[PDB]
RNA sequence: UGGAAGUCGGAAUCCGCUAAGGACUGUGUAACAACUCACCUGCCGAAUGUACUAGCCCUGAAAAUGGAUGGCGCUCAAGCGU
């Protein structure tokens, strides 16, 4: 074969006769499968699944927020040349844990 | 303890002094039979992107893929005559390299 | 109640109208009343109702409202104590089902004549009676399904074959051509979409719409009209037959 | 999972005395550390508490609002 | 007969009704009066 | 003999998931603070080394399977330069090799540090640091991995053209019957449709003549404009005409139902005839059920002569 | 004797628009060079603009006509200086067109607009000009449309 | 790194040059273009180590500007 | 929440006989007679009106109320089966090897059997034994089509699903190999 | 194909790994040193072994020097360990000997000196074609 | 842009007829076509939708002899709250 031969095969012969129905039924059962995965996966696989679901929920919530308002700073006023700017001559870390001589 | 000397420059040097030091030290590396005296007290710390640009100008997604917008290839020839000459010299170099590799059951370990 | 249907949020620009659209309809209907002499009530039942734009364009001096029936009735005033003009509560008795309002200053005889000779051939909806028997012939399926001669017809698009299979035609894809039976028109009989004197369902009407076969008509029927000068409602022919509420 | 036909090693709920003592000690130390962090916490805390309010499903919420009305009116008149 | 189509294709499925087990516990006019009262209250 | 043997190229997140999955599941995971510090060091050193070995094996599998442009025939090299930006191809594979080498260096440094780590907490932190650095290095390859996967699929679907064999090369303007000719003389399935640029990639079929196997190459059509204005679809045909020692069949439609003028076709032929040196040129006039040479004007016949 | 109507998009003063026509007009019996000459003669006064052309075919000859499009009329009324297509690209139509010429374009498009009034036609032309990106009377076409709603700018009736 | 200025735990640790958290180091800042008021290049400046190198495998520091 | 009373109604046509005894429903009509044991669901049957079956649950939860819809649809499907029947039309398509389908009636078991041969050139003979009551006919009107008719919707649909699942392509690209038997149409016999 | 002959009846395997056999063809080698056999199973402490008609991996120890730098596939044609055929005959050859072939079974040499085994001639047609005596 | 017609890309994203319809939500075409979504109307018939909060329950990580609410066993409990 050569080039887009699977696409040409679909153009000349189509797909399986139940392909659309099976895809629709699988998309319908996706909710049941997702809930079953949430309530039945075990261990590290379950932890990774839960973290990824939390990620998609955050992303979907932000997308819904952005579609909701598609149609819609310091305290003291300072000029543009004083923006993004900030005695005791202390270091950033003035105290750390002491290290014993066995360590 | 807080101190003012934490926030000061500890080693400074001028333009001409740095340039003269670098030139003299390079002249010293020119001779392999001349070695420094007290080299631990010398400021030896002073002595000692095409891919990125192409990716910035043309991303991978715009080059090849379902969202690709690339339409004009980058060529090393301008007209048909230089194209023919390019093909001829490319074939000659390819044959010469193949002869070089030919001149240059599995084997035992 | 954990087990619930996931309500899909739509990422589209157009939103639900709500109460403000009803108030805008009230304002528009109650403002077109004191400018036009006659107000006709018309009915288009079991029809596609997509030539109303052409009707609006042809009657430029007229104003046509095709909103909700109860909304239009409450806009005109159901009881005589709340009617915007005298005799409008008499006109509101004809507003049932799929009806519309026509505010005009023309001659009522002219309006009746126009809505009499106005007629465009239209696709049939579900519930209509099939006027004839339509059968796609066996073999290669064309766009019109045998309405035009096959020598003057392009073959039907290959993307419509799963839709025809879902709508029940046992067509198949041979060499990129949607064929009924075989390529040479053998080993199968023609597919009868509808039989004469049979109530059409949505499957048959959708098949006829795909094959561009029109088996109905678009008739606007005038029921009655209220006149501002006389303050009365004259009832036309279809108004007696059509139920009132 | 093939749990019914071939169960795995059971998880014991019978507590160990050493484990319970260690857990109790760790819980006491966590309570102490939370007390220390609460005392050293610089996060703002409002003196006033937000009122949860009156439920909408209460049928005499109107009536409650009325005796609130003449109560505040009588208080203002007396003051 | 049934003039419409069903998405799953189960044409024998009857025209089901809404699962409302709390039906008949109140009337429409009473609910309208309560809606007016809650609107004034809020 | 084809580039279908290239292993599939995952994305950055899939690559991280795969490598960390083998690290998690193909090695023991329980270590105790009461064990010997040498045993703890061996445990975490084995984790770091196994992660590096998995990453290096996958990166070497990616690099060693993709074609090397400098070692190809000039036709294949310039064809891949037309289809893919050759600069982008070499940049993507160089970034893959750079990430492989940097992963190896990170692993060696952290193994050396694990030699001197003195507690299970320090060993755990060093292992997590090495694995996080490897994950960051893989995450910095989001675009080259996708690009190389698309290039891999297109290479796997690319036809097999032998640069030095008995080969016919059909060329010309669009809608002149090149694909119909190739369908009639070979078994190749090339689409024939009346619109222009129906063929967007090189097709090849095969035939037999006097017990000898010939390959016939159908090319996309070429328009009449300077070479700087030529896009990739026509430059595939230009590369095939330039780098393949073939029998060129230049097809011409004298009926002018292709949408182009006979003067434009003759001008394109005269423009591309420098590439026809040391090659056999046959001008095949097609579509004589429409119009013929005798039905052409005498001046056009004279120019064709 | 059958009459066939084919609508197409072409660039004025060009012949290569008939390159796509010859796949279909060829079976109809038309000469593609003759069709290209005819569309060039019809669109000779629309140089460098994408213009809708109607071809009427009967008895194996086709007559060419120019169907006006609002975007092409606005771009022509902008009076953009002559240029060639192949060399410079990504141009922007940021010149000015007068409101009187906008009303003239609306009067030209009374046959295509379904609006009740010439004011509604003028607003449609202003929306098309806003989509193009030009300015009207030195201001934004959307601003002029909003002023037309507000009533301080009066559109003449018919 | 030019020198280790102060390891806060022990002067012996500073003498041995140990890089731990809170250690003041001297770095060559010639690549940052810090310049004196007349044109002299400031090529040595103090910085503080803000991580745990023995647990991280790298030295991360913040300039004392 | 426990709902005190919940009720569903089933209309019954004139030609249907329904007999319920200890939650065992026996529905007999013109085409035949079906039986179903619904004793696993707590439900009270009654005759609310002439030709109307009433299903009621007392002091049940939301699950127990919702189960009456399943019982209602099951009894309605039995009535539709004994009145109009159920018919599944299936089409078997092939690319290169013509699929051979033979239908016979095993009289000793009293049930139909379908033998499938030459499915993508395989030398094995697949055999599907029908549930009792399901009749198989090779359609003469259309090409390469089976028709399954019966009174039991469950039996007819399960036989159809068995015919689909016995012809499955394995270790091949399903985008390229489209061979198999598929349920084309579902409906009523009458 | 991993050079495993199909249809081979079980016989006594007389040549384990480390054996030195004669090189029966004219490829230039004088002896073959067995380093592995093809089709050997996995068993603790068991040396892989091969019989007549078995393909082995061998190295040349005596012969033309450019054969001494590679590992060659070989087919064992003669063995001295007695083995039984299906007709009840226990038999053995005068020496242990084999021939160097490719992975597909075609011989590198052009002729075979001495007889070859029936099993080797059965499972390798090129040896049957280049053999003079079949025993 | 070779072709790009809402649906390969970039930037804008207006008006009319409106009951309502995005310079468009996906499927699809080489491009069209065609289907569909958002939105509206007709049938119907009375309560629903969104997000949180509090209980109980599932998961929220496990190795290596066979075993442990103490054991049997317990399901309107012989579990949980008063
Ligand atoms: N009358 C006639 N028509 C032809 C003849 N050959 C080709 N055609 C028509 O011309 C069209 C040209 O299509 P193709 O054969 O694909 O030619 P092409 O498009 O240049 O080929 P590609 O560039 O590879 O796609 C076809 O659709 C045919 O209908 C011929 O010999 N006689
Ligand atoms: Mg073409």
């Amino acid at each position: 074969p050569q080039n887009e031969y699977i696409e040409r095969h679909r153009k000349l012969h189509g797909r399986r006769l139940d392909a659309e129905e099976r895809a629709r039924k699988k998309a319908a059962r996706e909710g049941h499968k997702n809930s079953e995965n949430a309530q039945n996966l075990r261990g590290l696989r379950a932890k990774l699944y839960a973290k990824q679901r939390h990620a998609q929920k955050i992303q979907m919530r932000k997308a819904i927020k952005q579609h909701e308002e598609r149609n819609v700073e310091p305290s003291d006023p300072i000029p543009s040349y004083l923006l993004d700017r900030a005695a005791r001559f202390s270091v950033p870390i003035p105290k750390v844990r002491g290290i014993s001589e066995e360590e | 303890e807080p101190n003012r000397k934490w926030f000061t420059n500890t080693r400074v040097i001028s333009q001409d002094t740095l340039q003269s030091f670098r030139e003299a030290m390079a002249e010293k590396q020119k001779d392999p039979y001349t070695v420094l005296l007290k080299s631990n007290k010398l400021p030896m710390s002073l002595i000692r992107h095409q891919a990125k640009m192409t990716i910035e100008r043309e991303p991978f997604s715009e080059t090849f893929g379902p969202k690709a917008q690339r339409k004009r290839p980058k060529l090393s020839f301008n007209t048909v005559d230089e194209l023919a000459g390019y093909s001829e010299q490319s074939l000659d170099s390819y044959h010469a390299r193949l002869e070089e590799k030919k001149l240059l059951s599995v084997a035992t370990a | 109640p954990k087990s619930k249907r996931a309500r899909v949020y739509h990422l589209t620009q157009v939103n639900k109208k709500g109460r403000e659209a009803k108030e805008r309809l009230f304002s528009n209907i109650r403002e077109t009343i004191p400018k036009y002499q006659h107000c006709f009530v018309f009915s288009v039942d079991n029809m596609r109702n997509n030539y109303l734009k052409d009707v609006r364009h042809e009657l430029n001096d007229c104003r046509i409202f095709f909103g909700k029936t109860k909304l239009m009735a409450r806009a005109l005033g159901t009881t005589p104590e709340e009617e915007q003009a005298d005799g409008l509560h008499r006109l509101t008795r004809y507003l049932t089902g799929t009806v519309g309002l026509l505010f005009t200053n023309r001659d009522p005889a002219d309006i009746e004549s126009y809505f009499s000779n106005l007629s465009q051939v239209d696709f049939a909806r579900a519930g209509t009676v099939a006027p004839r028997t339509v059968t796609v012939p066996p073999g290669i399926v064309y766009s019109t399904g045998g309405e035009v001669p096959p020598e003057h017809d392009v073959p039907v698009s290959h993307t419509l074959e799963p839709e025809l299979r879902r709508l029940g035609m046992p067509v198949r894809m041979i060499k990129g051509k949607v064929c009924l039976g075989d390529e040479k028109g053998e080993a199968s009989e023609g597919y009868t979409i509808c039989k004469e004197g049979e109530v059409l369902d949505s499957r048959q009407t959708r098949l006829l719409k795909l094959f561009s076969i029109c088996l109905s008509e678009f008739k606007v029927s005038l029921l009655g009209y209220w006149s501002s000068a006389s303050g009365e409602v004259t009832e036309l022919e279809a108004g007696k037959t059509r139920p009132k509420r | 999972a093939g749990t019914i036909n071939k169960p795995k090693k059971p998880t014991s709920k019978r507590k160990t005395t050493r484990l319970r003592a260690k857990i109790s000690k760790r819980a006491a130390e966590k309570k102490r550390k939370e007390r220390k962090l609460a005392r050293k916490n610089p996060e703002w805390r409002s003196k006033l508490k937000k009122d949860p309010g009156i439920p909408n499903l209460f049928p005499y919420k109107e009536r409650l609002l009325q005796q609130i009305e003449e109560e505040r009116i009588r208080r203002k008149e007396e003051l | 007969k049934n003039l419409g189509m069903r998405k799953n294709g189960q044409v024998w499925l009857p025209a089901k009704k809404a699962f409302r087990p709390t039906k008949g516990l109140t009337s429409w006019e009473l609910r309208v009066k309560k809606r007016q009262e809650q609107a004034a209250m809020k | 003999t084809g580039w279908k043997d290239i292993p599939p190229v995952p994305t950055a997140q899939e690559f991280i998931d795969i490598v960390l999955s083998r690290t998690q599941r193909r090695l023991p995971t329980q270590i105790r603070p009461g064990f010997k510090i040498s045993r703890i060091r061996a445990f975490y050193t084995r984790k770091v080394k196994f992660t590096q070995e998995t990453c290096s094996e996958k990166f070497g599998a990616i690099i060693s399977s993709f074609p090397v442009l400098s070692d190809q025939h000039p036709f294949h090299r310039d064809l891949m330069n037309i289809l893919y930006d050759a600069d982008h191809f070499k940049v993507a594979l160089g970034q893959i090799s750079t990430a492989k080498n940097l992963i190896e260096t990170i692993s060696r440094d952290y193994v050396r540090l694990l030699k001197y780590a003195q507690s299970l907490y320090q060993c755990k932190q060093l292992k997590r640091a090495a694995l996080g650095r490897m994950a960051t290095l893989i995450k910095r390859l989001k675009d080259p991995l996708i690009y190389l996967d698309q290039v891999r699929q297109h290479l796997a679907r690319l036809p097999d053209i032998n640069p030095t064999t008995r080969t016919l090369l059909v060329a010309g303007f669009p809608n002149v019957g090149k694909s119909s000719f190739v369908r009639s003389v070979t078994r190749a399935d090339t689409p024939v449709e009346p619109y222009a640029f129906t063929t967007k990639s090189l097709f090849v079929g095969h035939l037999d003549y006097k017990y000898l196997r010939y390959q016939v190459i159908d090319t996309p059509g070429i328009l009449d404009h300077p070479l700087e204005e030529m896009n990739t679809i026509e430059m595939q045909s230009v590369t095939a005409l330039a780098h393949l020692r073939a029998a060129v069949l230049y097809f011409m439609d004298i009926s002018e139902q292709c949408g182009f003028s006979l003067k434009a076709q003759i001008n394109l032929f005269k423009s591309i005839k420098p590439l026809f040196a040391n090659k056999m040129v046959f001008i095949v006039l097609n579509k004589m059920d429409i119009k013929k040479f005798e039905e052409l004007d005498p001046e056009m016949q004279q120019e064709i002569n | 004797n059958e009459i066939k109507i084919i609508h197409l998009r072409a660039t004025g003063g060009e012949v290569g628009a008939s390159s796509a026509l010859a796949p279909k007009i060829g079976p109809l019996g038309l000469s593609p060079k003759k069709v290209g000459e005819d569309i060039a003669k019809a669109t000779a006064d629309w140089k460098g603009l994408r213009v809708t052309v109607r071809l009427t075919i009967q008895n194996r000859q086709a007559q060419v006509s120019v169907v006006p499009t609002a975007s092409a009329l606005i771009i022509r009324a902008l009076k953009e200086p002559p240029r060639d297509r192949k060399k410079e690209k990504n141009i922007k139509h940021n010149k000015s067109v007068s409101l009187d010429e906008i009303i003239e374009i609306a009067r030209t498009m009374r046959f295509k607009s379904f609006s009740k009034d010439l004011k509604g036609g003028v607003k449609e032309i202003l929306g098309t000009a806003f989509s193009v990106g030009c300015q009207v009377d030195g201001k934004s076409p959307k601003a002029i449309s909003d002023a037309i709603e507000a009533g301080e700018i009066d559109i003449p009736d018919e | 790194i030019l020198s280790v200025k102060k390891n806060p735990s022990n002067p012996l640790y500073t003498q041995l040059g140990v890089l731990t958290k809170g250690t003041i180091i001297e770095v060559n800042v010639s690549d940052l273009g810090i310049v004196t008021a007349s044109g002299k290049i400031a090529w040595g400046r103090y910085a503080q180590i803000t991580n745990n190198p023995e647990n991280d495998g790298c030295v991360n520091a913040v300039l004392l500007v | 929440m426990r709902y005190i009373h919940s009720e569903e109604t089933i209309p019954v046509p004139e030609n249907v006989k329904v007999s319920i005894k200890s939650r065992l429903v026996t529905v007999e009509g013109p085409r035949g007679k079906l039986q179903k044991d619904l004793s696993h669901i707590a439900v009270n049957f009654s005759v609310v009106k002439k030709g109307v079956i009433g299903l009621e649950i007392h002091h049940g939860s939301r699950k127990d109320v919702a189960a009456l819809r399943t019982v209602r649809t099951i009894i309605n499907n039995m009535i539709i089966g004994v009145t109009k029947g159920f018919k599944y039309k299936m089409r078997y398509v092939y690319a290169h090897f013509p699929i051979n389908v033979n239908v016979e009636k095993n009289a000793e078991t009293g049930c139909y059997e379908v033998e499938i041969r030459n499915f993508i050139g395989e030398k094995i003979v697949r055999k599907v034994v029908m549930a009792p009551g399901v009749e198989v006919e090779i359609s003469k009107a259309q090409k390469d089509e089976l028709i399954l008719s019966g009174n039991s919707l469950e039996a007819v649909s399960q036989s159809a699903a068995d015919i689909q699942q016995i012809c499955k392509v394995r270790n091949k690209d399903i985008r390229k190999f489209l061979d198999g038997i598929y349920v084309s149409e579902k409906g009523n016999i009458v | 194909k991993r050079g495993a002959p199909g249809g081979k009846l079980k016989m006594t395997l007389g040549l384990p790994v480390g054996a030195i056999m004669n090189c029966a063809d004219n490829s230039g080698a004088r002896n073959l040193y067995i380093i592995a056999v093809k089709g050997a199973g996995a068993r603790l402490n068991r040396l892989p072994a091969g019989g007549v008609g078995d393909m082995v991996m061998a190295t040349v120890k005596k012969g033309k020097p450019e054969l001494r730098k590679k590992v060659h596939p070989a087919v064992i044609v003669r063995q001295a360990k007695p083995w039984k055929r299906f007709d009840g005959v226990f038999l053995y050859f005068e020496d242990n000997a084999g021939v160097i072939v490719n992975p597909k079974g075609e011989m590198k040499g052009s002729a075979i000196t001495g007889p070859v085994g029936k099993e080797a001639a059965e499972l390798w047609p090129r040896i049957a074609s280049n053999a003079g005596v079949v025993m």
